[PDB]
């Protein structure tokens, strides 16, 4: 799990003394900048064709 | 075993070589595992106990633990290890987006009306 | 006194700086707003206020130098953006 | 009082002619004349003009000569050939307004109390319009006088009539922008706007230096409005603004996407039509 957290696979934390793993909540990806990149990547293609 | 986090089996096998000692390379391997685990624990969790930290890393209780902490930060507390916490510098930024978006939109309009 | 950012401020700080008990500051700020010399809003459950505009005042030859400076290193940004755009779209109408 | 003024181009050409025409006669720095026009609602429309003889000596600020009856009877002559026009103002071609000018106005105000002053710059070096419009007002202030007498600014624009526009469009054979459309929507705009704003800020600094020292007749009203201007600037860095800006652009992009897709498929159909219209016709030559 630590190696998984290293590479950004999951952002969950771990209480080693206890043992349980708790994870963060990341929703509302629409406000993020990534969908604009997704749209641009294929705007380029449709303009090239 | 090394490609992912499975490391207990690595140290178990370090004592199992049917060929010869191979201490020459498994040594280097031990060092490059120690430093990597020291780097990875820096963000896994908020707090560790000093005995637990000393034991999860395979060294025992020598001054080596103290020296390893000294080499890094790892400021102690009352049987406590403080977490290094930041992870918030990057967000809430638009100016660099506000420039490269302008570049990108200009690029869209470039090859749109001129004959290509 | 405060910067243009960061000009939220708390009841107790007024109460000290006006040496009046907390319970009056609401009626004081209401009065101030009602005659239009300051504009803003209030939050009673946080005990905080958010002022946003204040009547101008006279100021002297030492203060205006800051105006001069902030105007210069504002204008530099306009010049930079012009020199950028007139290059990056050179071909679309040279 | 009056909210905007629209100027026809014929007065521009007339003034440009007049300036050189006087350049023949003498070493005069400036020229003056009468503006004729008409009213609709709060808007003024100005269309025709004639020059009036004028003289001034830089010996001092108080020795100048404008002729009455030339204007008096010339206006009669013009009235007798077009009844619709009334005297409605006066113009001069100085680069900036001069100290005499208010005392000039008090002369000709007798002919129309609403009279307005228009400046026409004869030598452009710049991307602002050549015209300016000024109207007189008294203004009260705490002390020094009950009222000062002051020129204040009225907004101005150039317009054109049905047939004078045909006339001007015949003449501009020599230059045009290649295409109206998004490249005109930009290059004819944003760059010009940015240049104008830069020049305004430059003039602000040029005054502010000659107030930190120099003559420095400090005027507090300037400082008041400057305080307002600097207070007005928004904080862009606020998270709740950023989330809105993304939530808008991340919507606007979808329409460009869809439209570009449609454009591509139509062009593909056009190619298919061309190729089949070729392969079924080329065979006819054997």
């Amino acid at each position: 799990v630590a190696k998984a957290i290293r590479d950004g696979v999951i952002e969950a934390s771990i209480n080693h003394e206890k043992g349980y793993v708790q994870s963060k909540e990341m929703i509302d990806i629409y406000s993020t900048r990534e969908p604009q990149l997704a749209f641009h990547q294929r705007i380029s293609f449709c303009l090239d064709i | 075993y090394l490609m992912e986090g499975s490391y207990n089996k690595v140290f178990l096998a370090k004592g199992n070589i049917p060929a010869e000692s191979y201490t020459f390379f498994i040594d280097i391997l031990l060092d490059t595992i120690r430093d990597e685990i020291a780097g990875c624990i820096e963000k896994a969790y908020e707090k560790i106990l000093f005995t637990e930290a000393t034991r999860i890393l395979f060294f025992n209780t020598p001054k080596k633990m103290t020296d390893y902490a000294k080499k890094r930060g790892w400021v102690l507390g009352p049987n406590n290890y403080y977490s290094f916490a930041s992870q918030q510098q990057k967000p809430e930024d638009t100016t660099i987006p506000s420039t490269e978006l302008a570049k990108q939109v200009i690029e869209y309009a470039r090859q749109l009306e001129m004959i290509v | 006194t405060r910067p243009a950012n960061h000009r939220q401020l708390t009841f107790e700080e007024i109460a000290k700086s006006a040496k009046i008990t907390v319970n009056e500051v609401e009626l004081l700020v209401m009065k101030a707003l009602s005659v239009g010399l300051v504009k803003g809003s209030i939050d009673e459950v946080d005990k905080r206020v958010h002022m946003t505009w204040v009547q101008p005042r006279v100021l002297d030859l030492q203060q205006i130098k800051g105006m001069k400076d902030r105007l210069e290193f504002w204008c530099t940004d306009v010049k930079s953006m012009e020199m950028l755009v007139e290059h990056q779209a050179h071909d679309i109408l040279t | 009082a009056v909210q905007k003024v629209v100027v026809h181009p014929l007065v521009l050409l007339s003034v440009v002619d007049h300036f050189n025409r006087i350049g023949k006669v003498g070493n005069q720095k400036r020229v003056v004349g009468v503006l004729l026009g008409s009213w609709q609602k709060k808007v003024l429309d100005v269309s025709n003009s004639f020059a009036v003889p004028f003289d001034e000596d830089d010996k001092d600020d108080s020795v100048w000569f404008l002729d009455h009856d030339y204007l008096e009877n010339m206006y009669g002559m013009f009235k007798k050939v077009n009844a619709r026009e009334r005297i409605v103002g006066w113009y001069h071609t100085g680069p900036k307004l001069h100290k005499n000018d208010i005392a000039i106005n008090e002369l000709m105000k007798r002919y129309c109390p609403n009279s307005v002053l228009v400046i026409i710059d004869v030598k452009p070096k710049d991307l602002g319009l050549p015209t300016e419009a000024y109207i007189s007002v008294e203004e009260v202030h705490d002390d020094g006088t009950p009222t000062s007498k002051t020129f204040e600014h009225v907004t101005s624009e150039i317009g054109a009539e049905e047939a004078e526009e045909v006339g001007v469009e015949h003449l501009l054979r020599d230059i045009k922008d290649t295409t109206v459309g998004t490249l005109s929507q930009r290059i004819t705009n944003q760059v010009h706007g940015l240049k104008g704003l830069n020049s305004k800020l430059l003039d602000i600094r040029s005054y502010l230096e000659k107030v930190a020292t120099g003559k420095l007749p400090i005027n507090h009203q300037i400082i008041y409005q400057l305080q307002d201007v600097f207070n007005l600037l928004p904080d862009v860095s606020l998270q709740e603004f950023v989330k809105a800006f993304y939530l808008k652009t991340n919507d606007q992009m979808v329409v460009v996407y869809l439209a570009s897709l449609i454009r591509s498929v139509v062009a593909l159909h056009n190619l298919i039509n061309n190729k089949i219209a070729n392969r079924d016709a080329e065979k006819k030559e054997g």
